[PDB]
């Protein structure tokens, strides 16, 4: 029975997780309903991306289209890319500046914030003799703005959330979690050095694990003292740990580490903070359907880099990104998994490494991040 | 601008570039450069913008001959066929120095990549700008830069493009 | 809740139109049995487009290939492209002339009205001295023929029909449609100037909202009296209303109007008939799935043209199509607008301007066309 | 009633195939179930693709991917190319020479038999100077292996099967057909001239009848003593039978015939077996949802070929594969059959040439081939 | 037919053409047209038949200006790359009146849209048919021709072809 | 190796077989070759690996001409337009006997299929690798061989690589 039919998933624990996991749209429709949509921070972007009054940059939480846009005041706001008369997803550039939007089908006209500033012939047109036309005069503007979003901006980083009663992000993220994103985002204004991007045919899950795996750094990647933490429900992370041209290595330790030489920290379910040697980036996950989901990396740099520190993350960006020496094994077997599971979606996977138990481990011989991730899984999606 | 042998030489050294790296001799890639050229990837967007960030940035011939190892023995990654198109190149200038004469050129390029058993797709697209200059062993490049539209990428980048 | 779950219409009425009646997969085929399939007259071409006997032309109806063929008598026959013995989809040319249609996998032959005139073999094979095959005593002939479509031919257009009891096609349009339709198609022969074609990843409802939306234009193309009449079912409607090189305008009035300046009249649900400024055209939408249609242009002048005349339509053309300075704009919303609906299927429009009311109105300031639209189609489809 | 609501088979016997039985993914994922993942061998390819050991060729069975090696013993071993950690699709070259399977993800090494040789820090790493991670004690190897299926070769034809409790390869083809397969497969070794590969989108069942279908070659192939025979289930089937540059003819019959200058020799559901004049090849096909599926030419000679017999086989195989003068016909009418299909999926295709009944026949003026490939259908299917 | 100068000059013509019209500079467009060139765009189907209708047609400099202004200033459109890749372009004739010489060339082209965040596709393919005259600024179009295979437009055509 | 009007005919060349074979007289494919001339159609699996099968072996004039008549007479098929890019030529050798002198020459090529109302596709994508030879009626192949990577052929190969 290779093709599943009321599935239901082995047993209980995590130590196995069925193909069919990655393979369901239903499940994955799920998914953005409730790890995208609701209950969650998701990463939008970074302060230095939108730095005057006026300065919007378009992104995505999960697969709806939103805008973070800097306020005249100072504040950030995130509003969700479609329209209020007839949908249209109206903002089409990736970034720029605007002193407000405006959706060009009709032209209706919102500010920064979101609020309906103006609709064309809201009290009619008035021709020889009648006013023609009009809204219905029930209809105010206070109540067909864009969707606003909730913002929660810290150290340079800045998430948003459709769910307005979502716990303050401090709490979402756990003290000891939050203590590696400040230990990146550490107060310094940040400087953008660059975007790539790829789009890689696998469930977005699969990069979690990704991440979420500590092992598999030392038999993938050729190219080559550990804790790995939890938030309480298991659901974020925290891995630490300690050729011709010699720039093409040249670490120099930074003191702001201080004392962990990488940390690999994974936001659920949107981004990755990577901090390995001298380079500093994010990573976005932004889902496709069930099998597939583009990936972006913001490289940056702090504003106290002179230009050899710039140098040298740039030129140590050549082992990851789409191209790199160690990342693009990454994106490579995360498509053979998919395939793998798409081929019989009745099997099951075994993360059985460590054993069964979930919880914080001072090595990185386990697979305890992906039960524990998988475990909140089945908490959230009822499987 | 350019005499006849030299223009030859110019379209030759474009069409080397381009099916040498498509074929199983890709390793000879650096060959193509001189000791202190540079090859640089870069996505439109960071390029239009001032980002310096790549996609892939040798600063060396020594780092493309890196690159070349760490493909061909250190990188696990899906095997494919990749077609370069490059249309007509163009020839903006040409400067001289105490080194001797360098060759501005341009040329748009299409990269067609083919899974084993899969349908022949875009995979990059983009431009190049290229610095060249005349060594004992013909034209060849002292600096490659190749500003690409694709900037979604298609999973990942492993051959020269 | 992002997505629907057996979802029903917000309320009575037709001033909010929900999302997914432009997201769902069986809302479209229930679309294609109702409005294509069954109770309409769908347009297929101009009686130019095939002007000796045996010249054909292929088109489509919903996503159903069919030929447009004249007849040695002089009529027009329409038949389904699908051949009896095997279904195969026979016809591969556009356009051509044929003595009779057959399908080469085994050579039936069908006269040029869909009758099957030919089976190889039907009768069996003599061979030494016995008779092999053939098909059963019961096989008949007039049995087996191509599926044969309704034909109306009128003004030098031709529209056809799957439904053998629909309504003539006067009564279909009502007596106001059926005075637009003869105001273009007045009786003179006219001459086909050319075709233009764009795949438009949209709902194929958006394209007729776009050409029952008055104000939009004004608004929406920044390339710079009216009145809008409806039929009794509110499917079909009629808009009415009166640079470096000067030919890119050269605006003449043409008797014919001989009134009104521009007209627009979609004919649901499948064709548009455009009269703007000097250019003349049909616009006929071929839907593929929920969220994509193919858009056709033919582009015809008259028999009594000189070349003066034909240049006017041909300049004038730079103006539509999918590149011309005013209809790439049409395209472009209609992708974006589909991307939004996508984006939150469970949301809704708001077509409240000029009130609630479904009617025919005097002026350009309302969404009334639009609400009379989906009057209809809750009609039809019982949502 | 254009789409199907609740299909039931149009009536008893196999003399009308509905369209919905091109159309529905449902009975293709059913079809992979019962025709291609069990109860059925499926064609791997051939002994001479693997000579020494540590030789492989990566194939597919339905949509799951496979390898085929030849054992250090000298056997042929078949295994699933899906890794028993996480799934992922380990083998990703065609072809080659391996000492060991090995999935580089978490380097996890197999046998060429499938057997789990070595999984990473199973046992745990003492670091300073604990033991850390490690799998559970009771986590045994022998129970994650890569899934084995057995394999049958014969003649220098190999195939194979996930279902283990699959009737013997000589009883599943019958003694009739399998008298045909050992008229190609004559113990000879075989030299293999090439491979050719086509993307047909249609229905994979159209190739099966394409192969079952007698007395089309006579009407569509325009560049041109019989009897067909069926196995007891009427799944297989044998179809026998008795220029500028004349190299391409040059047709010389060869003794090991004996008799009949053609065979087709349809193997359900997954491979044909074609001897046409002085070409012979196997023809697999390789199912993609519903309506597509690739079909890949192994055009080979015998050993025992001079130079003169190889160049023959050679330009006779102008006439076959993807561009040849006789096979393109067969992917265009599939495609084409398929479009047809999905048009109106609720219509039935008429197989009623030869009578309604199931047989072996003594002429080629017959369906019954189809006719009983469709009974067998409907008897697995339950339709 | 012609020699290596006009030669050099006609690739360089060709080249020049696809890759300022996929840059930031395609508003220049305009310049690579005498004062009466002309610029048609028309549909394989409409060309073969005969019809006269094409997708685009500007019979002047002055209507490529015109549309350039309406592209940049009056019509909403979604962002995208563009790129060219020109074929290697043929000399079939020259040609001589009182004005001067007439040279004829014809090259096949693909333009390859990227959409901000997409795939990179085939969004238009076809050919040109080009009368060339020389100027005191260099070679000139006085007429270009676009007969373009992909009649089903991927929604609508904005930047120059 | 080849002065200036060789190189013109060459590219002429190149560029004259891929136009014609997309245009309504592809039935002139035959005249590029000698009378001895061959065209090989060979799938990069089957090359590299050292098997004889090619998709199409033409092995000679008369042998292509067959393939002519039977594609315009004898063969039901889609109609399709199909449009070569072909990127810049390169020129490996020139090599001499009493029967002339032989250009041996390579350039990758893109052919896009555009079937009646569809996206244009990388229909079949590769290399030539070509024998040139000087006749009376000017530069004719003796050999072709067209090594493609587009394996998994979009289900028909019709008219003329
Ligand atoms: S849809 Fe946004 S203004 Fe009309
Ligand atoms: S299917 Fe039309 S002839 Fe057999
Ligand atoms: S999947 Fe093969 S080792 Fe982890
Ligand atoms: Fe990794
Ligand atoms: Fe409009
Ligand atoms: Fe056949």
């Amino acid at each position: 029975p290779v093709f599943p039919q009321d599935p239901k998933w082995p047993g209980e624990g995590s130590s196995r997780v069925p193909f069919w996991a990655y393979t369901r749209e239903d499940l994955y429709k799920r998914e953005l309903e409730r790890l995208f949509y609701a209950n969650h921070w998701c990463y939008v972007g970074l302060e230095a991306e939108i730095p005057n009054p006026g300065d919007f940059k378009r992104t995505v939480i999960g697969e709806r289209s939103v805008i973070m846009v800097r306020d005249p005041d100072g504040g950030i706001n995130v509003v969700e890319n479609v329209c209020a008369h007839r949908g249209m997803r109206f903002c089409r550039e990736r970034h720029g500046n605007a002193k407000d939007f405006f959706c060009p089908y009709h032209q209706w006209n919102y500010s920064l914030k979101g609020d309906l500033q103006g609709v064309p012939f809201r009290r009619g047109v008035k021709q020889d003799g009648k006013v023609n036309g009009g809204m219905p005069k029930d209809f105010k503007l206070e109540e067909h703005g864009l969707t606003k979003l909730k913002v929660a901006a810290r150290g340079g980083a800045v998430f948003a959330s459709f769910d307005h009663d979502v716990e303050p992000f401090e709490e979402f993220l756990g003290p000891t979690i939050l203590h590696y994103f400040d230990r990146v985002f550490n107060g310094r204004k940040l400087k953008i050095l660059g975007y790539r991007r790829q789009r890689i045919p696998g469930n977005w899950k699969l990069m979690q694990e990704n991440i979420k795996d500590p092992y598999h750094p030392g038999l993938l990647h050729t190219w080559f003292k550990s804790e790995l933490k939890m938030d309480a429900k298991f659901r974020h992370a925290a891995m630490i740990s300690t050729v011709n041209d010699p720039r093409l290595l040249d670490i120099v330790p930074e003191p702001w580490w201080g004392g962990p030489t990488a940390v690999m920290t994974t936001i659920f379910p949107s981004v990755i903070i990577q901090q390995q040697v001298n380079s500093v980036s994010t990573r976005h996950i932004q889902p496709n359907g069930h099998g597939s989901f583009d990936f972006v990396w913001t490289h940056f740099g702090f504003e106290d880099d002179n230009e050899e520190w710039t140098q040298r993350r740039l030129i140590q960006a050549n082992l990851f990104g789409p191209a790199g020496f160690v990342s693009a094994d990454d994106g490579e077997v995360i498509e053979w998994s998919q395939e793998g599971f798409e081929q019989k979606p009745t099997h099951r996977t075994v993360i059985e490494m460590g054993g069964h138990e979930i919880g914080d481990t001072d090595h990185m011989v386990t697979e305890t991040l992906i039960r524990g991730m998988y475990d909140y899984w089945r908490k959230v999606m009822g499987e | 601008m350019v005499d006849f042998k030299t223009y030859f030489e110019l379209l030759n050294l474009y069409s080397d570039y381009a099916m040498v790296c498509d074929s199983a001799n890709w390793e000879k890639w650096p060959d193509f450069f001189i000791e202190t050229g540079t090859y640089r990837l870069q996505p439109r967007e960071n390029f239009e913008q001032g980002l310096p960030l790549c996609l892939l940035a040798l600063e060396s011939k020594a780092m493309i001959r890196d690159r070349v190892y760490g493909v061909k023995e250190t990188m696990y990654h899906d095997p494919y066929y990749q077609r370069h198109i490059v249309g007509t190149p163009r020839v903006l200038s040409v400067e001289r120095d105490a080194d001797g004469e360098r060759i501005t050129a341009e040329a748009s390029y299409a990269v067609i990549r083919t899974k084993y058993d899969g349908d022949s797709t875009i995979f990059n697209a983009g431009y190049y700008r290229d610095v060249i200059v005349r060594t004992p062993e013909g034209l060849k490049l002292k600096s490659r830069l190749c500003v690409y539209d694709s900037e979604m990428i298609p999973n990942s980048v492993i051959y020269p493009i």
